Parts: C-alpha cells; sequence; structure tokens
C-alpha cells in the first residue's frame, strides 16, 4: 500500500477549519491513523481507525472516511497546532506512512531583502569559489533564485538552506550558494544572484565583479 | 506518564555496524508488539522493523530486510535494532513505538513514541571546518561561511554574544565530498560599515575548534 498526503504545506491562522487528506493506492478499509509531530519531538497519535478519538485529546480533531479517501480536520486551529502531520496505515505486524503535511503560520506578504557576497580571497587558495546569496525576512515560504555568471544560467551548482519559520514574525530566511572551482571562477566577471517572490513586482537583481 | 528513550545512536561508517536500544518507564514491554521507525530528511516517517509478543513474527520493511535484526528482552524491558552493512540512506532520525491502544486489541496504532536518536552514516573523518568571511558590498550584510567540517553540529554567535538582533545561522548542507557547509548572516546598518566592528565566533566542539573571524568590506 502507498499513501499519498495533500497538501504537503497548508499555511493557516489561529481560528481556521482545515483539512488534510491522505489517499491509499488501494483499501484499507478503516486501518488509519494520524499523529502530529513537533520539529525534534516525539509523534503523538490523535485519531486511530480513521475516526476514533485518542482520549485527552482536543474534539477540534477529528478524523472521517474510508477505503482509500481520508480527511483529518482541525475546527478551529489554535496556536498549539502548527506542526507535522502524518497519516498511517497499520497492519498486525507492519505498518506505511504518507509524506507529511506541515501546516504553517499563515502572515501578510513581505518581500525578501536581497543580498549578495563574493568568495574571500582565503578560499581560492583551497581550489574552490562560494559565491552566497541571501534573502532575508520573507513570506511566504516560496522563493526562486536565479544564478548568473556572465549573463548565463547556471544549474545545478547551487544549494539552498531555508531558516525555520521566525516565531516572532513569522517569516523565514534563505541562503543560496553557488560553488564553482577557482579555475570557471576566475575565467568569468559577472556574477549574479535573481530573485521572484510574491512580494515582489519587479525581479530583483544583485551583482558584483569579480575584482571589483 | 509512559516513556520510551532510544540510545546507541551516533556516527558510523558506510558499510559499518550499530546497534540501537530502547528502554521505557512506567510500562512493561511483554503484552506489546514493538515498532522501530524513522524520519528521513524530508521529513517524512518511514516503519523499519516490528517484532511481536514472544519474538514469534519479526518483520522488516523491503529496504532494511537482510541488513537488520530486530529483538527484546521482556525481562530488563528492551527492545534493540542490530544494523550491519549501512548506507548512508540509512541516515535518520530513529524512534522506538509501542503498538498499544486502551484496550489492547489484534491491530492497534503506534499509541506510544520515545523522542528519537540521531543515526548518521558517513564515509568522512572528523573535521574542523574552514571559516570564511561574507564581506558586505540603507540596510547591509554580512556574514560567516562555515565550510567543510564533520561532524554535526557547529555554533555560531556575533560579537561574543552582544549582537543577537538580525542573526539567522542557516540550518547546514551536506555537500557532494560528505562535508556539511553552512553561513551565519546579520542583518546592520550601511553607515556602521566602517565604524562598528562585526566578529563572528565559530564553534564545532567535536574536533575541539573555536574561530573568531572579523568581517570588514573588501
Ligand atoms: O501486533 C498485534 C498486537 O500485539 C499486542 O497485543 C497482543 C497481546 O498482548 C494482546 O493481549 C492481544 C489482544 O488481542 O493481541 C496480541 O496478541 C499489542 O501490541 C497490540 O496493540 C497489537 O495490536
Amino acid at each position: 500500500v502507498v499513501m499519498t498526503q495533500s497538501p504537503s504545506t497548508l499555511s493557516a491562522s489561529v481560528g481556521d477549519t482545515i483539512t488534510i487528506t491522505c489517499r491509499a493506492s488501494q483499501s484499507i478499509e478503516t486501518w488509519l491513523a494520524w499523529y502530529q509531530q513537533k520539529p525534534g519531538k516525539a509523534p503523538k497519535l490523535l485519531i486511530y481507525k480513521a475516526s476514533t478519538l485518542k482520549t485527552g485529546v482536543p474534539s477540534r480533531f477529528s478524523g472521517s472516511g474510508s477505503g482509500t479517501e481520508f480527511t483529518l480536520t482541525i475546527s478551529g486551529l489554535q496556536f498549539d497546532d502548527f506542526a507535522t502531520y502524518h497519516c498511517q496505515h497499520y497492519a498486525g505486524y507492519s505498518a506505511t506512512f504518507g509524506q507529511g503535511t506541515r501546516v504553517e503560520i499563515k502572515r501578510t506578504v513581505a518581500a525578501p531583502s536581497v543580498f549578495i557576497f563574493p568568495p574571500s580571497d582565503e578560499q581560492l587558495k583551497s581550489g574552490t569559489a562560494s559565491v552566497v546569496c541571501l534573502l532575508n525576512n520573507f513570506y511566504p515560504r516560496e522563493a526562486k533564485v536565479q544564478w548568473k555568471v556572465d549573463n548565463a544560467l547556471q544549474s545545478g551548482n547551487s544549494q539552498e538552506s531555508v531558516t525555520e519559520q521566525d516565531s516572532k514574525d513569522s517569516t523565514y530566511s534563505l541562503s543560496s550558494t553557488l560553488t564553482l572551482s577557482k579555475a570557471d571562477y576566475e575565467k568569468h566577471k559577472v556574477y549574479a544572484c535573481e530573485v521572484t517572490h510574491q512580494g515582489l513586482s519587479s525581479p530583483v537583481t544583485k551583482s558584483f565583479n569579480r575584482g571589483e | 506518564e509512559v516513556q520510551l528513550v532510544e540510545s546507541g545512536g551516533g556516527l558510523v561508517k558506510a558499510g559499518g555496524s550499530l546497534r540501537l536500544s530502547c528502554g521505557v518507564s512506567n510500562f512493561r514491554i511483554s503484552a506489546h508488539t514493538m515498532n522501530w521507525v524513522r524520519r528521513v530528511p524530508g521529513g517524512g516517517l518511514e516503519w523499519v522493523a516490528s517484532i511481536s509478543t514472544s519474538s514469534t513474527y519479526r518483520d522488516y520493511a523491503d529496504a532494511v530486510k537482510g541488513r537488520f535484526t530486530v529483538s527484546r528482552d521482556d525481562l530488563e524491558d528492551f527492545v534493540y535494532l542490530q544494523m550491519h552493512k549501512m548506507r548512508v540512506e540509512d541516515t535518520a532520525i530513529y524512534y522506538c513505538a509501542r503498538k498499544g491502544s486502551d484496550r489492547l486489541s489484534d491491530n492497534d496504532p503506534f499509541d506510544a513514541w520515545g523522542p528519537g536518536t540521531v543515526v548518521t552514516v558517513s564515509p568522512a573523518s572528523t573535521k574542523g571546518p574552514s571559516v570564511f568571511p561574507l564581506a558586505p558590498s540603507g540596510t547591509a550584510a554580512l556574514g560567516c561561511l562555515v565550510k567543510d567540517y564533520f561532524p554535526e553540529p557547529v555554533t555560531v554567535s556575533w560579537n561574543s554574544g552582544a549582537l543577537t538582533s538580525g542573526v539567522h545561522t542557516f540550518p547546514a548542507v551536506l555537500q557532494s565530498s560528505g562535508l556539511y557547509s553552512l553561513s551565519s548572516v546579520v542583518t546592520v546598518p550601511s553607515s556602521s560599515l566602517g565604524t562598528q566592528t562585526y566578529i563572528c565566533n565559530v564553534n564545532h566542539k567535536p574536533s575541539n575548534t573555536k574561530v573568531d573571524k572579523k568581517v570588514e568590506p573588501k
């Protein structure tokens, strides 16, 4: 059996009614459980046998469905409910889980502040050049960072890292690192990071020319 | 309340062996089928292995079959997961979980879990980080690039803790070389770039490395 959860990410506010779906590849009758998990913490059982609420769980949590379609509803979301939710098909001696759904805090759209950083002279002696692009305090999490070297699009030579949603302002920050060999870096002149996000009406490009 | 504690996690070389253990508080394991589950970096859950009461049945996921062995000691209330021929793809948080409900039936959910233990499978050895500056070009930013270290974690502070506002330490990225890399940044006013001093303080406890790096415009 293959469990598919939708959506992968859900944005919500306190008091909202939210729904998470679990679709099974084949019928599993009502052999389904829902769990809540907070980062770095143990999963907690909420609902089993598709719709039975575990003793002690708040009544705002409800489970429904059978066969191949299942739903977890949170009627009147509370601050303590922002977490990842997992569905599970459980059998006598085995289990399978969906991919998880993260419920995050909704806030107003905020454009990122963009900064570019050239590699240090010290790093070049190691044989590699790291160019860093920083996207600061933005919302929602979705953003696109495009690297351009001599006006040409780069692909596969960059990695991104995103902070957890900020506990104070509910925003995200992102770092994108473009890694090039010393030979490739010194071969080109203009290095640019082009950012697109819902908060922007025009793309933001930050650049530098190697050797100033 | 019922508690489950996983132990034995840590670092393993690719192809090596490691044994996890799970102990409990406030209950006996004898009447329970016990399970191992892992959280993959995505972060979904994956069922690994189950051991029925009296060790009659031991079931394993296809990804671990023949490499993993689950065992239990009902007298002392401990469950084990012996892992052999470990692959980089076994890197995860491993949890032990009890199959149960208020009234025990033939098919119950996982009613109690441990907080998990980190297992990191890697061909890399203890390597101190390289620390490079991220130099500034109304509001400006500066930072430190903490590259090619092993294993996780690394701590980063600014001006020995004096500067906390606008600080962002990013989660580490695993590079192709099998070494970690991370950046820590701070937003500061453009006017303070030539006037104020900005020092990043890096700490990597596994190699006992402490680095102080002054960040200035180039
Ligand atoms: O994995 C099936 C089942 O195993 C354990 O319960 C066993 C036994 O202790 C119970 O008395 C009977 C009652 O039906 O069932 C099994 O033989 C528990 O882990 C239980 O939650 C689980 O479903």
